[PDB]
RNA sequence: UUAAACCGGCGUGUGGC
DNA sequence: TATCCGCTCACAATGCCACACGCGCTGCTCGGCC
DNA sequence: CGAGCAGCTACTTGTGAGCGGATA
């Protein structure tokens, strides 16, 4: 309904985002962070990391 | 039944599917042209 | 994952299983080797039935030239389907006893 | 007699495999022999109205069908040619054409 | 037979006639879908049901004949159209198809319509070559549409005043610019009563979005023609729907040169609405109005247009103010510069109780001098520059108390003597 | 054969001119559907088609030829021109190109121009070496266009006010102040008839910008020469569109050495129409205006000049006020100072039924000296000496009667002796 | 109607035994 | 008109385990029953 | 308008049985 969406775009971007969809490390295994790669499509804004 | 055949959300236009689902639609594709043939009144060659 | 669907389709169609089994099972049943049955189902041959007072038998199969001067001889009384339906109409009247 | 024979060729450039087949009879002048393509994929809906106006101009079957009185160095022109997928007809490979009875069907067909 | 011929009456005698044709407990079901039980048996009988409906057309490309009665919306008995008729005679959005229609089968969706009988209330050979709506020749307003009743009733003035503020005619594109609480439902209430009385040649077409129920309820059964309507009970969707199939209905009718009235309220619900069912391009205007909200608003404003060859469609869209916001304000700026007919209401004056308040000052009409004759044309002039140097209160106690005084309009030209 | 030759006449001669081709029912298409398939009928008779249209160049690097009678728009008959076309002459937006076309074959778009055969009504040498547009040295009004018309018409006052209050010339910029119903619609109108019946010599190119369409059928088929319009029917996009393309037009027109007057109204819709169609700086000015919103008009506007060379570029847009808000009389403020020339119009006496309401005040021109003969500048400078003392109903009545009292200016001059 | 609790299909290549 | 001789095709080829990767682009035509 | 179709190998070897076939 346009409440939901005037709403939603008041209170910045947001949405059902409830969804994980994180990766972690796989069960079993351990380690230590020691670099990390990331590239971005062009178009989109580059995050501070990158 | 589909539960045999999944098509599993594989992202993107590419998908992760089943062998035969791509003869099945095929097969579904050739009945639909045959029923639509014969009612048109076509070419014997052609409905053979 | 019990239930489960059907495709009506308006022509029949032969299983390839009583066909290219090596031995057939429609071969045998018919009295007729599998290079004739393969000639009739791809439509470049075709199979007579129900001759009576033709010159030709029954269980022989046609070419297209065979199916053109044969024709005229008789028209009414001689019927040659072709295709699947032509093998079915010569299963249903296909006795077993005699 | 330039009777239409029914032939079945690569799918999907289907008009374009008409034009080639057409550039190819022009090559060796052979119109003496041949005539035209009859392509009747011609459902010729315009219903150009709000929020869409792409309409299917075009349905028929792969078929492109050519009026030609047959000569085996005709076959193996219209065979020549690429995209021949199927030169159908009870045969071996010189078959018997359509009856003039589904010639007038297509021209129903084409006029509709 | 026909779903109207079944629509005019109530449910019970629906019920009535389900019970004759031996069915299923009918009033548990809908009315509407009573209907659809009910043609579903008499198909059943072994004959040809004959329908008839408005096109609407989907991007598939078959049709819907949507049903007058129902509001222009999905229905039970929508007929369906196949596509092969619109390969024939391209049957546009809006035209009225009348045909023989059978039952569907199972696993089906509704009747289909399979030779059409009546296009538009004509031959169907007149579908096909004709000219379009688009491709017409816009003009004014030439022929005059007189609105005064001639009995005299004190709702009469309200038609009156109009005559003597700003005349309509033909092809004419009017706004009614007006608060809440200002007066706007008797007025188009009596408008439409008098151009069906005084005018019964054209066609009424009076239109409702997003009011009361009880509000469309009172206006389909009192004036003469038919109502169609959509309140709050739809959505966006269904409202630019009902709004774009009436638009194309009118359009198809002055095709056929006759001559369309579209009474709608209100313009700006009709303009939220677009404003919401429209693509976000990134940025917003003052008020909270997409850029491209505006495009299709504006299409069906200007739909309206008095033509050259024959027809006519006038459309009175009336305006609300005082809604607190920009964004509605907005909408009525960017409707004074494209309709080419302004009619302005006063509530500052109709919380006094004194009605009829129209405002006679900002009230007018481009081109007329074609909607009047000379010497009336005239003693108008002269009556405007009487009204002009006195107050507003002054002006509009002088209009209710010497047009109350009055009977008719030139009864009140010889009256002022 | 021509488009525009077969879109002089309505659609019923193009219907049986397809009849005459043996096609598809052809009034079921839109009109200038018609046309599409008639030329792809003539072409497949075995001829080369000769078509004409002024360029427009899309980022691609090719070009279309839209036509006259299309209002300068999108259509089926849109000729498309190669990029080979735009390497050997380089042809620029405006240029009006004539020559030999082609039909598209299945799975192209439209017609494509093979070769050019006639470089705006000059040979395609003259095209390559010339001097542009940007590239000129521009001037005051030298030469004066006068205005009346000679034979005494009530309207014809509305010409001779002009010539009384500021004259008008080539290369001039002029705006036209007004509120609305102040009486624009008509001055505009004769003053297109008067310089197209006194002065037959240039270019008569009015242009009309989100009007009524049945003003825009007015216009066109009563004055001379051609009348291209975007009324409200198109959004800010193509209104843009039809604006930067009458206006290179008319630069390459003036590169040409020839003459144009640009009869605009009004402006102030382009300028809302050019604020919605810029990207968002993250600020907006007084009023509702982005910041880069006026750099586009502004240019637009200032592409009116008057040339050492050869030709001139006349406009005459009106500016809008009394419309509530800032951002409309913020445009009017941006456009005080760009142009040379003002004319303002009087609304407060308009309502009065007291026309023409001209700002006999207000009114004026800048190096007006080049505009008119020594002695005659003389007995203007008098003549508004005398204006100025009198109070302005004072002024405006003394002008409406004592010029109706009069046929012609001189004859005006004469008679105040 | 209400309350409580819970919610790898295929091919390919490599290597090893 | 029966009996070997040779042509032609189907069917099969250890089992596990571990790791890793790649399963496409764009134009046309057909399907139409939310 | 969406979806599906489509256009841009040659050393495996054995074992076995069914089907001409050719030859008196
Ligand atoms: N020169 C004139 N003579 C007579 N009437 C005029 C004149 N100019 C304007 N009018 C009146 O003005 C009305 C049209 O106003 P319009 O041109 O639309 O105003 P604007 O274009 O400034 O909004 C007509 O009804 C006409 O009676
Ligand atoms: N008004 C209305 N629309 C419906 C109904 N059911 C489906 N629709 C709409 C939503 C779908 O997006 C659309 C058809 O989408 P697609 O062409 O399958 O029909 C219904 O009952 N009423
Ligand atoms: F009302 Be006018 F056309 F500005
Ligand atoms: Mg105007």
């Amino acid at each position: 309904t346009p409440e939901e969406k005037l709403l939603r775009a008041i209170f910045g971007e947001k949405a059902s985002d409830v969804k994980d969809s994180s990766l972690r490390v796989p069960n079993g295994v351990s380690g230590t962070v020691i670099d990390v790669q990331v590239f971005t499509r062009d178009g989109v804004e580059k995050d501070k990391r990158a | 039944p589909p539960d045999l055949r999944p098509l599993v959300p594989l992202d993107g236009g590419r998908f992760a599917t089943s062998d035969l689902n791509d003869l099945y639609r095929r097969v579904i594709n050739r009945n639909n042209r045959l029923k639509r043939l014969l009612d048109l009144a076509a070419p014997d060659i052609i409905v053979r | 994952r019990e239930r489960m669907g059907h495709i009506e389709l308006a022509s029949p169609t032969a299983h390839i299983w009583f066909l290219k089994s090596l031995p057939s099972r429609i071969g045998l049943l018919l009295d007729m080797p599998l290079r004739d049955i393969e000639r009739v189902l791809y439509f470049e041959s075709y199979v007579v039935i129900e001759g009576g007072m033709t010159n030709l038998e029954r269980q022989q199969i046609l070419t297209e030239e065979q199916y053109l001067d044969a024709l005229e001889e008789f028209g009414d009384e001689f019927d040659a389907k072709m295709g699947a339906e032509a093998i079915q109409a010569l299963l249903k009247s296909m006795d077993l006893e005699q | 007699k330039k009777r239409w024979y029914v032939v079945q060729a690569f799918s999907g450039f289907e008009g374009r495999v008409a034009t080639s087949l057409r550039e190819h009879i022009k090559l060796h002048n052979m119109e003496d022999l041949f005539g035209e393509v009859m392509v009747p994929t011609e459902e010729v809906v315009e219903i150009r109205g709000g929020q869409r106006r792409k309409s299917e101009r075009k349905f028929f079957p792969g078929y492109v069908l050519v009026q030609m009185v047959m000569n085996d160095a005709s076959w193996h022109l219209v065979r020549s040619v690429p995209r021949v997928m199927g030169f159908i007809g009870g045969t071996s490979d010189r078959p018997a054409p359509i009856s003039d009875k589904e010639v007038d069907a297509i021209m129903n067909r084409l006029q509709q | 037979m026909n779903l109207t011929e079944l629509k005019n009456t109530p449910v019970s005698e629906l019920i009535t006639l389900g019970e004759n044709m031996g069915l299923e407990n009918l009033a548990r079901m809908r009315k509407q879908d009573i209907i659809f039980a009910i043609l579903k048996q008499h198909a059943k009988s072994g004959e040809d049901i004959f329908g008839d409906g408005v096109l609407e057309i989907l991007q598939d490309g078959f049709g819907f004949l949507r049903s007058a009665d129902s509001s222009y919306l999905a229905g039970p008995d929508d007929i369906y159209v196949s596509p092969s008729q619109i390969r024939r005679f391209n049957l546009r959005t809006g035209d009225t198809i009348s045909g023989k229609i059978r039952p569907p089968k199972e696993g089906e969706r509704y009747f289909a319509l399979l030779k059409v009988n009546e296009v538009n209330f004509d031959k169907p050979e007149n579908a096909r070559n004709k000219i379009l709506f688009e491709n017409l020749t816009p003009l004014h307003a030439n022929s005059r549409l007189r609105m005064e009743r001639g009995n005299g009733s004190t709702e009469d003035l309200t038609a009156r005043v109009l005559d003597l503020a700003s005349p309509i005619g033909r092809g004419q594109r009017g706004l009614i610019v007006a608060p809440p609480k200002a007066g706007k439902t008797m007025l188009l209430q009596n408008i439409a009563q008098s151009i069906a009385y005084n005018h019964p040649d054209c066609v009424l077409m009076v239109l409702l979005i997003d009011e009361r129920p009880e509000e469309v309820t009172e206006m389909q059964r009192l004036v003469k023609g038919e109502v169609v309507a959509s309140t709050f009970d739809e959505p966006a969707s269904r409202h630019v729907q009902v709004a774009e199939m009436v638009i194309e209905k009118a359009k198809r009718l002055v095709e056929h040169k006759k001559d369309v009235i579209i009474l709608l309220d209100s313009i700006t619900r009709l303009a939220r609405a677009y404003n919401t069912v429209v693509p976000a391009s990134g940025k917003v205007l003052t008020g909270g109005v997409d850029a491209n909200a505006l495009h299709r608003p504006k299409r069906f404003f200007g739909a309206a247009r008095n033509v050259e060859e024959g027809g006519s469609l006038t459309i009175i869209a009336t305006a609300l103010i005082d809604t607190g916001s920009k964004m509605d304000e907005v909408i009525y700026e960017e409707f004074k510069g494209t309709g080419n007919m302004e009619l302005h209401l006063s509530r500052k004056i109709a919380e006094k109780r004194v009605f009829p308040a129209i405002d006679y000052n900002r009230s007018g009409t481009r081109k007329e001098e074609l909607l009047t004759t000379q010497e009336e044309l005239q003693k108008m002039w002269i009556l405007r520059k009487i009204i002009h140097p006195m107050g507003e209160i002054d002006a509009m106690e002088f209009l209710i108390n010497k047009l109350a005084m009055t009977k008719t309009n030139d009864d009140f030209f010889e009256m002022m003597k």
